[PDB]
């Protein structure tokens, strides 16, 4: 359960989530994103930089210890 | 020492003055009974009330003649809670009450008894005299679990009894048997009774919902016999020649002896053996079936015709002797039965038992039925010294004083520790000695067996001493909370508290139930004597090895030392090792001289015998403490050894369980190695 | 709504995977994947029944339910007839000897063994597990199926005791070891990788140019006992028979040696 | 009869007429033993016990029934031969250990009791039973407890034995789980009863059958059969039906002795005098380790190996009466050879010492094999290694190569054991291309990771529907050489199983490394190993590694004394004169080479700097091999760095004397930042200072900068790295960047240290605490070269190959165009660079070890690895491995 946040901690993305059609259908939400935000296809690791982007400015998680 | 320790109480600063000034201590000392008459010893400002007189003789009888602490006990108890408390324990149980009233019919009714003993007896015969019929099952097979279940179930239906006999072969039908009964039972008169057998396997549920009846098998030679007598049937006896009854009575009595012995399991046995109903089964079939092949028909045969050889042979080798391990139980074994089955058995003179009471015996009865034999037992005086089984007669006295001290650890087993950590640890730290360095390795005398083992042991206790002295400092550092608790270390802390001696801790052979105080006395003994061993071969080398005084119950592996000495009188000469047999001087001077083949040994404690010139001889007290030892390799000559020596164990505590090896001993010209070999003489490394 | 949705699509484009048996059928593949499937979907069928809406859609959720619990009812005896039909396809047809030894049983597993392939032509025709589901009495043909392989497999084990009353030495060997003994029984070339087992120091038999008479033992170091009455494997067929007359002529040369 | 057949045990016999010998000598010893004494102490009537006791046999002929011909009668128990054949089986040394043993077992036998001969493992508990059953001629079957057990052949084989009439014996009873303890129990106790009630009184006529309940069925009971329960307490079931009897200590001093008179040695008594002792010496005196083994078995082993050794002798001698011979001498010749391949370099001396004691006066002399011994110097030389004879540098590696041959002519499935560091795979590499250049055998080695693949993957997996079996790589290695499609018999097969053991993987590996040496896959397919096949053990520890695969397997142990630091040093110049970093660069590398041999010496700068850096603390633990190869590998590219200037100056090309002053200095800078170049800055300045106080090369004159922050430069001086560090001015809108990269001492420092490790490709770990910038310093070196592609991992907890293996499939493809499959980056000209940060963070498993960390290490030495997909060798090229983890201790 942990080192998965350790890693979107540190960079921002966990690469090991994303694969196969998981991965098609991140990269079909992920041109219609930037289409929404006015971008194109451009190329799918672009697109892939864009969603770690976007997840790094909009991403906050917050999680709860007891001493 | 108990002196010592019992003057730091204020009402006994006094005591020393006290036993030296009063001339009939020394007499009291010696009494039968000291804790009926304790002379007046401690010092108080006021008089005290009976219960601290009490308190104060018990606390003597513990100083002074520890083994009658027992009975001191109980005088306390009679002088506090009243007397004849525990009189009616000794009156036999008189269950039937317990039955009838007491017991609801939800809770049954668990008889467990003593290895070795039935308890269905008891329980039958108050059925017989209240006419209620039982249901008699055995829970052995498979089908006794469902037969049980449907005579459990129709006699809580009707109102009558149950029982269920060896119940322990079934823990979890047990648990299941627990939660069946948990229901309401419709009847009142429904009573279940479960004959059992003390094991740890059966549920902990079951003996919390019922009664408890602990049997126990009745202590003493005329009772072990008679029952025998009673297990066997009478036609059994009454068969065959005549002679059979008195070879059954003969067996029956060596049963006895076998049984009585083992009670004295340090002294006598070594180990707990069995010995249980089944050997004496198999020996009475042996001596049935040997006694039909030698004598076909029913005619009396001649007491020398008896295959002697046959059944000594069998019974010290097949049956009594398959469940012994070492060969000095062995040998005590045959000495028995040497003793006991023989031609001379036959006749009018023989002693069962000599030495009995100092000059009196224990005459064998002359019988020919098993009437005679049986009137014989019953008529048993009761005053059964040890003595009759061969044994010194303070050999009870040395058991009371077990039971003594097993009842004390039971006292504290059955009884903020921060502060009480730290000062004890501290106190171990300022006992235990700091380091002592591995001052060894050296490429020149290297060839010396001595030094290699001495470095061996050097490393090894300087290496478990580091690691005792860390745990202690990191205990001391949380005491005060000064740094985090770990898990090893609330182990260690938990093992601490409790009193027993950690097992990261015991990395050489311990004896069991040592206790961590005494544990560590003699680490910081056996350190001072490996510090001494370091300040040696610094001073002089290999060669001042070979001159020390060493104690083998400091070594940590003894068995290495005796090899080491060997290797190092073998390479002196150039013999080899099997040409080298080992001689054993006992020498007064601690420091006597030695030669190119001595090694001194200190320490070693000689029990139920006294050495003087190299001669034993039997001696009451146990205890007796060799000056030196002189441990000399020779080499053999291959002669047979003469009648008049004996082959003594060297064990390393007074738990008589590992051995280091034997020693050649030449007794006195009027004793004999039979007595030596049943009275468990022996020599102690610590 | 949307979870009912994406339920039906999920069921409506599913499809059994099949994999060659052995260039006899296409069997189904993936039956952990499937009962995992169908466990989640009938778990949450259950768990939205417990929903608040879920009154407006009662109706669909129950028709649902039902098709979740055939499907699960049908391929919980399915995979029970996959295992045994592979089992006793195995033991049946890997030997030539078994013929012999249960003709009326072998005769009964040629039946249930044709049946069974005609199911898997029929659903190999159209993989979709709706399909499969709507294919006339699939269901009563698979009970009918597995009680018919369960009774062959009872009668299987009832002969396999038969032959280790007959001859004790086999109760040694495995059911395995003992099929492919009984099976093997005309090639004793596969016979001697088992009397390692059974015997005590014999390893290997010495028999006739032809295999047609047991001329003595051997044991596993090379030593041999000859018989001094040989016994003929062609008097004896039956492997039990001809067994126990090896044990006792291999006691009666021991004594007379 | 005894001198006779001492007489004949001496010539030359085939193998089965000489264990008949052997047999024969046992019994009539016994029977020597037993009449001479037992019976001639005034003894003269038959029926005395002292005669009866003998196991005596009666043979009547006449009798028609061939089970009642011949009885066996001991004490009071009679028995009928079971005349099952046995074979030829090991006959037991009949001690007076093993006679109360045989008379406790027929007293209880005829009493309708079982046996419980508890006891020591090792004291031949078993072993008697068996005997016993043998001796009476019963089947008897060894039911052992080693987690080889379960019910479903356990209830049939005992309703074999009661039907057929055979005997069980349990190994170790008290091993077994409770639950199958407990139903084990219960059956054995139904058993038992039926056969006490066989045996009634009052019904020893048995009309109706004794029967008893298995199996949920009705099961006759044969009289014959019999129960026994070896244990080392009896459950509360069988207490009352079963004897106790205590085998403690076996009279080891008769076995030596009968047995070395059956060997044909005429002075066997004073040899087991010796030989008895001197392994209880060998076991106490010398250190513990798991491997070592000075039991009963061992010690039979010891004496047939001296029984054969003097018989080669007398072949040899006869082959150029003759009882002349030195029998101490070959005793104590065949315990050495037996022993001290399997005892580590410090117990070498103790085991001389301890058999100078006890055969005194009494020398080894080990065999020449001069025949071997010099295509082992060709060998050694052509691959740069350092060879020599007895005292000589490389004795001790020689002397373990010919140890490790003499262990392959033994026996197959070797083991070589040895702290990582010592001279294991180069042993047997050497060993292999000796054997092939001698005999003409051409030798072929498969080398394979048991823990890079599952145990799946290893032996392959049988489909649960389908019933279709796919070999894994041993088994399709095994079906291939076994096949010979190629003509891979007549060529030394070699399957060393680099990496660790466990007594997981090495389950089905306990039926072929012993006598068997026969594979059976869970399919019911068996192969034969054939003749020419040896399975190697290159292994570390041997800690998690259970006794039976230990036993089955010769060992040869490789202390790291073996390997001195002199033999390094002669390698890495060796290689470095001979092997370009690849003319001009060659000559180059002798020139450098030349300078630096006076530091690479016995008692030179590196050795003592060496001896140093051990005692200081490091974050990892310190290995002689990683310092000594990552110097080596900054060496070469100080030979580099030299290659490039003369490049970059065509005209007046590097001189002798700036060369000179450049290696020296580097050679100190290499020092400094391989030997604690993993340590905190106090450490490194204290090796600083110790190196300064022992060298005589030039140093940085400054006395406050310590000189781990200088360099050396091109031309020959001491450079600080600050004048290096350059100042940068990053944009307004990316402060505090994520990609961001401001120069300092530190990115400077370590991005030259980088360069260096990346141009040969050595993978390096950037170990340090969390926050340091390890994974930023690492992407600036690596994305700043032009022609390295990187790609990040995250090791997780969790991970496993199977996500390296979708990295390669990802990024990389496989090319079957070379010799053979090679698995290489699609970009061309593109060293693929995998990052892999948490490098120790994957877990290691029960058996102390980690998954993907081994995976590397076969990827790494290898050089590539094998492909469950179709069982292949693919080679990797074009690919690194860069790790970075935070230190062991968090
Ligand atoms: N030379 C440098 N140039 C630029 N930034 C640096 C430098 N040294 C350190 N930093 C900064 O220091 C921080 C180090 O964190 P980071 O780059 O994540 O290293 P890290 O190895 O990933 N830490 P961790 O993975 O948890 O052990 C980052 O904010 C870097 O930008
Ligand atoms: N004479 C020599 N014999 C053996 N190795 C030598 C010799 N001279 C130098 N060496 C070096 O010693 C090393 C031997 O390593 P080897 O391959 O034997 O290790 P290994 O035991 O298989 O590895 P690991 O440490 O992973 O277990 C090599 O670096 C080799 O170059
Ligand atoms: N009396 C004996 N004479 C000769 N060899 C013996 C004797 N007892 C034991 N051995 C040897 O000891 C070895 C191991 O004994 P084993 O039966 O495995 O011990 P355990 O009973 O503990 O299993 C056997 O190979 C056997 O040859």
């Amino acid at each position: 359960f942990l080192e998965r946040m350790n890693t979107l901690l540190a960079n921002g993305e966990v690469p090991g989530l994303f694969e196969g059609d998981e991965y098609a259908t991140l990269m079909t939400q992920c041109k219609e994103g930037a289409q929404k935000e006015g971008l194109m296809l451009d190329s799918h690791e672009e697109l892939y930089k864009w969603f770690t982007s976007q997840v790094i400015r909009n991403l906050h998680v917050v999680f709860t210890m007891n001493p | 020492e108990a002196v010592v320790r019992l003057s730091c109480l204020p009402a006994f600063k006094d005591l020393i003055a006290k036993v030296q000034a009063d001339e009939q201590f020394g007499i009291w000392l010696d009494s039968s009974s000291p804790e009926q008459t304790v002379p007046y010893l401690w010092s108080e400002e006021t008089p005290a009330t009976p219960i601290g007189q009490a308190i104060h003789r018990l606390l003597l009888i513990q100083a002074f003649r520890p083994d009658r602490l027992l009975a001191m006990a109980h005088m306390f108890v009679s002088t506090n809670l009243g007397e004849s408390f525990m009189s009616i324990m000794e009156q036999p149980l008189d269950l039937t009450h317990i039955v009838g009233t007491e017991v609801k019919p939800n809770t049954p009714v668990l008889m467990c008894s003593v290895p070795g003993y039935d308890a269905s007896g008891h329980v039958e015969d108050l059925a017989a005299e209240q006419n209620t019929q039982i249901t008699s099952i055995a829970i052995g097979s498979a089908e006794g679990f469902n037969q049980a279940d449907k005579a459990i179930n129709t006699a809580v239906k009707s109102g009558r009894w149950v029982m269920l006999k060896n119940v322990h072969l079934a823990p979890g039908w047990l648990m299941q048997l627990e939660k069946k009964l948990h229901s309401l039972q419709p009847h009142a008169c429904f009573r279940l009774f479960l004959t059992m057998e003390i094991n740890p396997k059966v549920p902990v549920n079951l003996l919390r919902a019922g009664r408890i009846f602990v049997f126990e098998p009745p202590p003493g030679v005329k009772a072990n016999m008679l029952r025998t007598f009673s297990s066997i049937p009478v036609s059994r006896i009454c068969k065959s020649p005549n002679e059979r009854a008195r070879l059954y009575f003969l067996l029956a009595w060596f049963h006895a002896i076998i049984q009585e012995r083992l009670r004295y399991a340090p002294l006598g046995w070594s180990k707990k053996y069995e010995f249980g109903e089944s050997d004496l089964r198999s020996a009475c079939d042996t001596v049935d079936t040997w006694l039909d092949d030698t004598a076909k028909g029913r005619q009396n045969i001649s007491p020398d015709k008896i295959p002697w050889s046959a059944l000594k042979t069998l019974m010290a080798q097949s049956i009594y002797g398959g469940r012994v391990d070492n060969e000095f139980d062995q040998r005590l074994l045959n000495t028995f039965l040497e003793r006991l089955f023989t031609t001379r058995s036959f006749d009018s003179e023989f002693k069962l038992a000599c030495k009995v009471d100092g000059h009196k015996d224990i005459q064998m009865p002359d019988g020919i039925r098993r009437e005679e034999f049986v009137q014989w037992v019953e008529l048993l005086p009761d005053t059964q010294t040890p003595s009759w089984l061969g044994l010194p007669n303070n050999a009870e006295r040395v058991l009371l004083t077990t039971q003594g001290v097993d009842m004390i650890s039971k006292m504290l087993k059955m009884q903020a520790w921060m502060r009480t950590l730290h000062t004890t640890a501290s106190n171990w730290l300022h006992l235990i000695p700091q380091t002592l360095s591995h001052l060894k390795r050296t490429v020149e005398n290297i060839k010396d067996p001595l030094f290699r083992f001495f470095e061996r042991e050097v490393k090894m206790g300087a290496k478990l001493l580091q690691d005792v002295r860390q745990d202690l400092a990191d205990v001391v550092q949380v005491c005060e909370g000064k740094k985090k608790q770990t898990n090893y270390l609330r182990t260690l802390i938990n093992e601490l508290v409790k009193g027993i001696l950690p097992r990261s801790w015991s990395h050489y052979t311990v004896p069991a139930g040592m206790t961590v105080i005494q544990w560590v006395s003699d680490f910081s003994e056996r350190i001072k004597q490996l510090q001494n061993i370091s300040l040696a071969a610094a001073s002089g080398g290999a060669k001042e090895l070979k001159n020390i005084h060493v104690c083998l119950g400091g070594l940590f592996v003894p068995e290495a030392y005796i090899t080491a000495t060997r290797q190092y009188v073998a390479q002196a000469n150039s013999w080899s090792l099997e040409e080298l047999c080992l001689e054993v001087n006992v020498t007064t001077s601690q420091g006597a001289t030695l030669d190119a083949c001595s090694f001194g040994v200190t320490g070693l404690k000689l029990q139920g015998a006294t050495c003087n010139n190299n001669k034993l001889s039997l001696s009451n007290a146990i205890s007796t403490a060799l000056p030196l030892t002189q441990l000399r390799w020779v080499k053999q000559t291959n002669t047979e050894k003469k009648a008049s020596v004996v082959t003594l164990p060297v064990y390393l505590n007074f738990t008589r369980a590992d051995l280091i090896f034997t020693v050649d001993f030449e007794i006195a010209t009027k004793e004999d190695p039979r007595s030596f070999y049943e009275r468990g003489v022996a020599v102690l490394c610590t | 709504e949307e979870f009912l949705k994406q339920i039906r699509e999920v069921w409506n484009t599913y499809e059994l995977d099949l994999v060659n048996y052995q260039n006899k059928c296409r069997l189904i593949r993936g039956w952990d994947d499937l009962f995992n499937k169908v466990k989640e979907h009938i778990n949450s069928v259950s768990a939205m029944k417990l929903s608040p809406y879920y009154k407006v859609f009662e109706e669909d959720a129950l028709s649902w339910e039902d098709k979740l619990n055939r499907i699960m009812a049908l391929f919980d005896v399915w995979i029970d007839v996959q295992r045994r039909w592979v089992y006793l396809e195995g033991i049946f047809t890997g030997s030539a000897d078994i013929k012999h030894l249960l003709p009326v049983e072998t005769q009964r597993f040629q039946s249930i063994s044709t049946e069974f392939l005609a199911l898997m032509k029929k659903v190999s025709k159209s993989p979709l597990v709706m399909d499969v589901l709507n294919i006339q009495g699939v269901q009563r043909s698979l009970e009918r199926l597995a009680d018919l392989l369960g009774k062959i497999q009872k009668a299987l084990g009832e002969y396999l005791e038969r032959e280790r009353s007959s001859f004790p030495r086999f109760y040694f060997v495995g059911d395995e070891d003992l099929l492919e003994i009984i099976g093997n029984s005309k090639n004793v070339a596969k016979l001697q990788k088992h009397f390692k087992k059974m015997f005590a120091g014999v390893s290997s038999i010495i028999l006739n140019e032809d295999n047609s008479v047991v001329l003595g033992i051997s044991s596993r170091e090379g030593e041999e006992v000859m018989f001094k009455t040989p016994v003929s494997i062609t008097e004896h067929p039956k492997i039990n028979e001809w067994l126990t007359l090896v044990e006792k002529e291999m006691r009666v040369t021991l004594a007379k040696l | 009869t005894l001198n006779v057949l001492a007489d004949s045990v001496l010539m030359e016999q085939p193998p089965l007429r000489r264990r008949k010998l052997e047999h024969l000598i046992t019994e009539l010893v016994h029977q020597r033993d037993v009449t001479r004494s037992l019976i001639k102490s005034k003894i003269d009537n038959a029926k005395s016990f002292e005669w009866l006791s003998q196991m005596r046999f009666y043979f009547d002929p006449k009798q028609t029934d061939v089970l009642q011909q011949l009885s066996i009668q001991m004490a009071n128990a009679k028995f009928n031969y079971g005349f099952e054949y046995l074979g030829v089986q090991d006959k037991l040394v009949q001690t007076p250990l093993t006679d109360r043993c045989y008379l406790t077992m027929t007293q209880a036998l005829e009493a309708r009791l079982g046996g419980s001969p508890f006891g020591p493992a090792g004291t031949g508990k078993t072993e008697s039973v068996k005997a016993l059953g043998h001796q009476l001629g019963r089947f008897v079957l060894v039911f052992n407890c080693d987690e080889t057990f379960d019910f479903q052949a356990m209830g049939r084989i005992f309703v074999g034995l009661c039907q057929v009439g055979a005997w069980g014996c349990f190994d170790e009873f008290n091993r077994l789980e409770e639950r199958m303890l407990s139903a084990v129990s219960q059956q054995v106790q139904c058993i038992q009863e039926a056969l006490r009630e066989h045996s009634n009184p009052n019904y020893d006529k048995t009309s109706a059958p004794i029967t008893c309940e298995l199996l949920n069925k009705q099961v006759k009971v044969s009289p014959d059969m019999a129960i026994f329960i070896t244990m080392n307490n009896l459950p509360d079931n069988l207490k009352k039906l079963f004897r106790s009897l205590a085998m403690t200590k076996p009279d080891r001093q008769l076995i030596a002795q009968v047995m070395l008179y059956s060997q044909g040695f005429r002075t066997a008594e004073v040899l087991a005098n010796k030989i008895v002792p001197f392994f209880k010496l060998c076991d106490e005196q010398l250190s513990s380790q798991s491997h070592y083994d000075f039991g009963l078995r061992a010690l039979k082993s010891v004496l047939v190996s001296a029984g054969n050794v003097k018989r080669e002798r007398i072949q040899k001698i006869k082959r150029e009466i003759a009882e002349n011979l030195p029998e101490q001498e070959i005793l104590i010749q065949s315990v050495c050879e037996t022993m001290v391949p399997k005892l580590v370099a410090e117990d070498i001396p103790l085991l001389f010492s301890l058999l100078s004691d006890v055969f005194p006066g009494v020398q080894y002399h080990r065999g020449e094999m001069t025949a071997l011994r010099e295509e082992l110097k060709k060998v050694c030389q052509e691959m740069y290694l350092t060879y020599g004879d007895g005292e000589e540098v490389g004795g001790m590696w020689v002397e373990k190569v010919l140890q490790l041959y003499q262990i392959t002519q033994i026996n197959h499935g070797l083991m070589m054991v040895g702290p990582s560091g010592s001279g294991k795979s180069m042993a047997w590499r050497v060993l292999l291309k000796a054997l092939e250049r001698l005999e003409g055998v051409e030798g072929v080695a498969h080398i394979i990771d048991p823990k890079a693949i599952s145990k799946d993957h290893l032996y392959g997996t049988l489909d649960p529907n389908t019933r279709e079996w796919t070999d894994g790589l041993f088994t399709h290695v095994l079906r291939k050489i076994i096949d010979s499609v190629r003509g891979e018999l007549q060529k030394r097969q070699w399957i060393v199983f680099d990496g660790d053991v466990d007594p997981e993987w090495v389950e089905n590996l306990n039926s072929v490394l012993d006598d068997n040496k026969l594979l059976t896959l869970p399919n019911g397919e068996r192969l034969s190993l054939p003749p020419n096949v040896r399975i190697m053990f290159e292994v570390q520890d041997l800690k998690y590694a259970t006794l039976a695969t230990v036993s089955r397997c010769g060992m040869v142990w490789f202390s790291e004394d073996v390997l001195s630091t002199d033999m390094i040093f002669n390698n890495f110049l060796a290689r470095l004169r001979s092997i370009p970093l690849d003319s001009p660069m060659l000559q180059i590398q002798r020139d450098a080479a030349t300078i630096m041999q006076p530091y690479f010496t016995s008692n030179g700068l590196v050795t003592k700097a060496l001896e140093h850096a051990f005692q200081l603390e490091h974050i990892m633990d310190l290995t002689r091999l990683r310092c000594l190869g990552s110097l080596f590998s900054m060496l070469h590219q100080a030979c580099r760095n030299v290659a490039q200037y003369n490049a970059n100056h065509p005209d007046f090309p590097m001189q002798i004397e700036q060369l000179e002053r450049y290696i020296q200095r580097y050679l100190v800078y290499a020092i400094l930042w391989s030997l604690s170049g993993d340590s905190r800055l106090k450490m490194r300045a204290e090796l600083g200072e110790y190196i300064r106080r022992i060298t005589t090369v030039p140093l940085p004159t400054a006395p406050n900068i310590p000189i781990i922050d200088y360099e050396v430069s091109i031309s020959g001086e001491w450079s600080p790295w600050q004048a290096k560090v350059p100042q940068i001015e990053v944009e307004t809108h990316k402060v505090a960047a994520p990609d961001v990269v401001v120069p300092t001492l530190d990115t400077v420092r370590h991005e030259a240290l980088l360069y260096t490790w990346l141009a040969e490709h050595k993978p390096l770990v950037l170990c340090g605490p969390p926050g340091s910038g390890k994974t930023m310093t690492l992407f600036s070196a690596l994305r700043a070269l032009p022609d390295m592609e990187v790609v990040g991992l995250n090791f997780s907890s969790a991970t496993t190959p199977e996500l390296l293996l979708k990295t390669f499939d990802h990024y990389c493809e496989y090319r079957r165009t070379p010799n053979g499959v090679v698995l290489a980056p699609v970009q061309l000209g593109k060293w693929l660079v995998l990052f892999c940060d948490e490098i120790n963070l994957p877990d290691m498993d029960k058996y102390g070890t980690q998954r993907v960390i081994s995976f590397i290490r076969q990827m790494v030495e290898h050089g590539g690895f094998y492909r469950t997909s179709d069982q292949t060798w693919v080679k990797l090229e074009r690919i690194q491995f860069v790790g970075a983890c935070n230190p062991p201790t968090d």
